């Protein structure tokens, strides 16, 4: 008889559209669907709407959707995890999975006017309320502003309802007050438990009129260079002209939390042609240390604070470079975009991310296997290197060691990385694979991507394999979903997937196929791979001048600001001093930090693959459960395990 | 104000989701201005320096500049209606001055301050009006008032409690300033009188399918249906198997189908329809309906 | 043991109602304790 | 300054001519503009199913692939524009037919290249697949493949790619130099015995492209 099947995610969200996939497998015939959500525990009935019929003529497919609502009853448990389970009825039998619940309902974003204020003046904030979709949600906020040790002193309440998800709002700083640190914290009405804050730091300040910048020659300090750490410096006044000074810089080190200054590094320089050096010697080093050992200063970071006054004597600005480690190698290699298991027999890709040692992606650097020397690669522009090996059908974990071979470098300085591989388990040890290949690029918005599909299995089953069923996961949520249907003799097959701005900034695409095999038992393989896409907004806001002449406008005069972006939507303005992040740049909001907001959101904890379908689904972020009995791996906590490192 | 300006800009759209533009840059400028830098504050009758800072920022050209300080009621220096405090200087090109002024400020608050300067032989001129803070001596003090326990059962006794807080003596307050009282409650979080629950290791056993006749249909049914009445108090789920409370339901469901086969048609229960009907069973069934 | 549970005994039984008489007695502060609001932090200021 | 009903035109000049009966084929479309430029991002379709469509690359290319049923007939092909807000009547739109690969007495034993199309810069590595095709009776035999370069009129690099049994498809990464500029061709092949003891030699072939620089 057919088997039926429901596809939904791992973790399901209050507040927000889930996506329910209804699926039979080697159906005959047209079956309705009713569809229903229950509580859990007891019975109390939370949705009973929804139903389809999986047809022959749709491949026995049918996407549904439905909306988990917020009420007192569902909001009173706020610190233990609780559960609902919804149940799918084919026709006669019914298939029914428990669901893990997240109280998170969507996202809050707070910007103020500056980053840094004077007491007795105005404070400008807007809230920007957007659901799980990042499109403007209309619900209740809770804000409050608190003190530098956690008193709150002004909270507001309201409701974005037909606003467009702004919440323009202000607060002014009396002049008693308390200099320091100040946070606001928000959170929905319906989610009280998920939280947001940003900071500002309150102070009695005038502004400079000039900016320094020190900048090192190299975001790090290899140990063993004779001359030392050059670090080059940089002023300009705020609109832009050279600043004619004299500099007084030092230098310290930073053990964890705890920073330690190095007296006798202090230098004095002028300051010409808007720009200075200075060079920190590796025998000062050795001489402000009482440690003569140069291992031991490897994994500590190094700090330069510089204080520079301009020949008129008038201003003074401080400024500061820090965390400059201290290491062996240039380079940092990491398999976190790298699979953990690996299908044997089968070729297996590996994508390994190389970064500089503060965290920024290298570029252009050639990483090879520790195995054979000839397979090289260099890494693209976002630090991710294409490397691949022919695999043995070894049962065994295979170890993996990437080491770089950077020209002129020594060896000691060549960065490495080594993990241990898992071997896929098939059902019964039937030796039959699903291999997924992908091209590796950045993607942008407008592109066709190329997805391969390679079947193995003995051919007495191949012709009872007609069909993959792949999905897309994008967000903690289901975006596409499909067959792709295969005919007798073709192993491989291609699927152009469009990449639209939906996609970013990542998703993971699975697929798996289905029979009945072996000595008549149902098999389910499975497969995924977890992709990446360039970080970029999913419209397009572009400021820009209205006059193409007169540079440099006058004071108070008339200029035209051009602004480009879609039909339709708001916008929101604000035009700062630079001044002001010069002082202080910390919290400034940007897309790309809202795109690792979303990211850190994620319910998926692996690059794709798995130890068997089930974890392939539940490493994705997927629940699945069939008629037959096969379902994926019971998970009860939304936060992803923690790796070893 | 001269200097370049960082415009931030957001856009939300209901089909394409908020954007954070790429901050733009203006940069106003003027080829020669002063810049007047006043600290944030300074203290009432105290003689201080003020520097405004001249910029000429011409490449072949030195500037012959008259610079005046204008008269002031706030503020005591050189400068009067009838007498004017001025200076005559030259700034070299591609190059800034300072001239230094001395004033007094006479009396408190956000006090105003204006100077101007004009070159020769060019009409181009520049004029800084500014204000800050005029403070009397002193510093912040924040003490505290006092700090007690709120409780009515214990004190006031029988529910009521009553308790004034005398203001602040603060001998040492500077006259005619502001001066805040801070009021703030919290509670006493008390937890705990909890037991340790049985941890659902052992508890895995319970799950038996009823089977056999009324009685024993019963046996078969009685650990199964208390068991996920307690995981569900206990929230024990998580260890013991969220699979595990629906292949329950099954069984249960399963009981209490079998068990209205051996009910009589008198609405009793027996080992079987033809046995005499038991009232302990009657009433068993009962307390685990 | 599932009775022990269920309506499981704790130690808060907050039902405190504390008002102010301000200086001002325009009106009366008046606020709530209770088990949600046990640890909730209530701050007010005055200009005097 | 052409005269024409249609923004665009399709050639076949770069799509290969032979496809493999039963085994995936690619179709690399060159649209341009009128007066002979590359068109940037217009959406091109199969004749079959709507659907199927990829717009343009920066170089003129489109990229579309069909999975080939085991027909020993000759495919229709026929790639047409879905540009929106313009009518059907301006789209452009071209027709060509392709012929079945032949293996030695029509033995069904194939070889099947596969290589990522983009704009290819010195510096970068190409995984070049390699697929073989026929009943695993004879699948033991096939432990390698044989592979050139072709650059220029001359063989730039040759070698061996091993294959274990059961492993139909490998992979090979090649690293991109200065040297395969402006374009270069990748032949393969097998061989075995087969048959009732006979010589048989299945090859295959693919055209890349290079993107524009010195050397
Ligand atoms: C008076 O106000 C100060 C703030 O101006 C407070 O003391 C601060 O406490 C934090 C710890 O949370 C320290 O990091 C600051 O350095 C402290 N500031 C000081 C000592 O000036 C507190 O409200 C009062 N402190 C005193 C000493 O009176
Ligand atoms: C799930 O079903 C919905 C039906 O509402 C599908 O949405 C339609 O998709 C077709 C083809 O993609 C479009 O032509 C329609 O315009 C869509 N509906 C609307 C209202 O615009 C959706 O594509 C289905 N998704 C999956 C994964 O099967
Ligand atoms: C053909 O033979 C030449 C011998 O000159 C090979 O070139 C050598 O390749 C190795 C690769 O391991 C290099 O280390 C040597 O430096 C090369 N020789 C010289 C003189 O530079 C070449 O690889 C062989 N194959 C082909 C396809 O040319």
């Amino acid at each position: 008889s057919p088997m039926y099947s429901i596809i939904t995610p791992n973790i399901l969200r209050l507040e927000s559209e889930e996506t329910m996939v209804l699926e039979a497998h080697d159906a005959q015939g047209d079956v309705p669907v009713t569809v229903t959500v229950h509580d859990f525990p007891g019975k109390k009935l939370v949705l009973s709407s929804e139903k389809t019929v999986l047809t022959p003529a749709t491949n026995h497919m049918g996407n549904v959707t439905f909306t988990i609502p917020a009420n007192r009853e569902f909001k009173s448990e706020k610190g233990r995890n609780k559960f609902v389970t919804v149940q799918a009825t084919f026709g006669t039998q019914v298939v029914e999975k428990v669901v893990l619940v997240s109280l998170q309902s969507g996202y809050l974003f707070i910007q103020t006017d500056k980053t840094i204020y004077t007491p007795g003046s105005t404070v400008l904030y807007r809230i920007f309320t957007v659901n799980h979709k990042l499109l403007p949600v209309g619900r209740t906020v809770m804000v409050n502003i608190e003190n530098p040790e956690g008193i709150p002193v002004k909270q507001d309440s309201l409701s974005s309802q037909n606003q467009l998800g702004v919440l323009p709002l202000s607060w002014d700083i009396p002049e008693l007050v308390n200099m320091g640190q100040w946070k606001i914290r928000a959170y929905y009405e319906n989610s009280p438990q998920q939280v947001f804050s940003t900071e500002f730091e309150v102070k009695e300040y005038v502004l400079p009129s000039f900016e320094v910048i020190v900048e090192p020659t190299e975001k790090f300090y290899y140990i063993y260079n004779e001359k030392g750490l050059e670090v080059t410096i940089t002023a300009r006044f705020l609109y832009g002209k050279k600043v004619e000074g004299t500099a007084f810089v030092i230098f310290g080190i930073q053990d964890g939390e705890q920073r330690i200054s190095l007296p006798e590094s202090l230098k004095r320089i002028p300051i010409e042609d808007g720009s200075g050096e200075v060079v920190l010697s590796r025998k000062v080093l050795l001489d402000g240390v009482q440690n003569p050992r140069a291992e031991d200063l490897v994994g500590k970071s190094l700090y330069v604070s510089a204080t520079v006054i301009l020949h008129s004597g008038s201003d003074m600005v401080q400024a500061e470079r820090s965390g400059i480690p201290i290491v062996t190698s240039p380079y940092q290699i990491h398999f976190t975009k790298t699979p953990k298991y690996f299908k044997p027999g089968m070729p297996f890709d590996l994508m390994v991310f190389v970064t500089n040692p503060d965290g920024s992606p290298a570029y252009r650097v050639p990483v090879a296997v520790q195995g054979e020397d000839t397979v090289q690669s260099l890494t693209q522009g976002d630090g991710v290197a294409k490397l691949s090996i022919n695999t043995h059908p070894s049962q065994k974990p295979l170890s993996i060691t990437v080491r770089t071979k950077k020209q002129e470098l020594s060896e000691a300085e060549q960065a490495t990385r080594t993990m241990q591989a898992l071997p896929y388990s098939t059902v019964g040890n039937s030796n039959n694979y699903l291999h997924l290949s992908v091209l590796r690029t950045e993607l942008r918005p407008g592109e066709t991507l190329n997805v391969n599909f390679l079947l193995r299995m003995d051919r007495a089953h191949e012709a009872k394999i007609r069909y993959y069923t792949y999905l897309i996961m994008n967000k903690g949520r289901l975006l596409k979903a499909g067959r792709q249907v295969r005919e007798p003799g073709q192993d491989l097959v291609v699927l152009p997937l469009s990449i639209t701005t939906d996609f970013i900034p990542s998703f993971r695409l699975v697929a798996y196929y289905t029979l009945i095999g072996a000595s008549g038992q149902r098999e389910v393989v499975a497969d995924s791979v977890w992709v990446d896409v360039k970080d970029s907004c999913v419209g397009s806001l572009v400021v820009k001048s209205g006059q193409s002449e007169d540079r440099q406008p006058v004071p108070g005069q008339q200029m035209t600001l051009k602004i480009e972006g879609d039909h339709g939507a708001r916008v929101v303005l604000v035009a700062v001093d630079k001044g002001v992040f010069v002082l202080n740049k910390k919290n400034k909001l940007t897309q790309s930090k809202i795109w690792d907001v979303v990211e850190k959101a994620d319910i998926g904890c692996t690059p794709g693959s798995g130890k068997d379908y089930a974890g392939v689904f539940s490493d994705a972020g997927l629940t699945f459960t069939s008629s037959s009995g096969q379902q994926t791996a019971q998970r009860a906590e939304l936060q992803c395990p923690q790796p070893a490192a | 104000s001269i200097t370049t300006w960082e415009i931030l800009a957001v856009s939300m759209s209901d089909k394409k989701g908020i954007c954070v533009a790429d901050p733009f840059e203006v940069t106003v400028m003027q080829d020669f201005f002063i810049d007047l830098r006043l600290p944030y504050s300074v203290v009432r009758n105290e003689q201080v320096e003020i520097r405004a800072v001249l910029y000429n920022y011409r490449q072949n050209q030195e500037l012959k500049v008259r610079v005046e300080l204008l008269h002031n009621p706030a503020f005591c220096s050189l400068a009067t209606t009838k007498r004017r405090h001025q200076q005559t200087v030259t700034i070299p090109p591609k190059s800034s001055l300072s001239v230094p002024y001395v004033i007094v400020p006479l009396k408190t608050g956000l006090q105003e301050v204006e100077v101007k300067a004009a070159v020769y032989h060019h009409f181009i001129s520049d004029g800084v009006r500014k204000s800050l803070k005029v403070v009397p001596e002193g510093i912040r003090m924040n003490k505290t008032v006092a700090v007690r326990t709120l409780d009515p059962e214990r004190l006031g006794r029988e529910g009521v409690q009553k308790e004034d807080i005398p203001p602040a003596d603060l001998s040492d307050q500077v006259p005619d300033t502001e001066s805040e009282t801070r009021i703030l409650l919290q509670g006493t979080p008390v937890a705990q009188m909890t037991e340790d629950a049985v941890d659902a290791e052992r508890l895995k056993h319970l799950i038996v399918t009823p089977s056999g006749c009324g009685e024993q249909n019963m046996i078969g049914m009685t650990p199964t249906v208390i068991a996920v009445h307690y995981l569900d108090e206990t929230e024990q789920w998580e260890k013991f198997g969220l699979e595990k409370r629906q292949g329950a339901l099954e069984l249960i469901k399963k009981g209490y189908t079998q068990q209205l086969a051996f009910r009589q048609p008198s609405s009793a229960f027996a080992a079987f329809v033809k046995r005499a009907p038991s009232t302990w069973l009657t009433a068993y069934v009962v307390k685990v309906f | 043991l599932a009775q022990y549970q269920k309506d499981a005994p704790d130690h808060q039984e907050l039902n405190l109602d504390v008002s102010l008489q301000l200086p001002s007695r325009s009106s009366k502060i008046t606020h709530r304790i209770h088990w949600e609001s046990a640890s909730l932090l209530r701050s007010e200021e005055t200009k005097e």
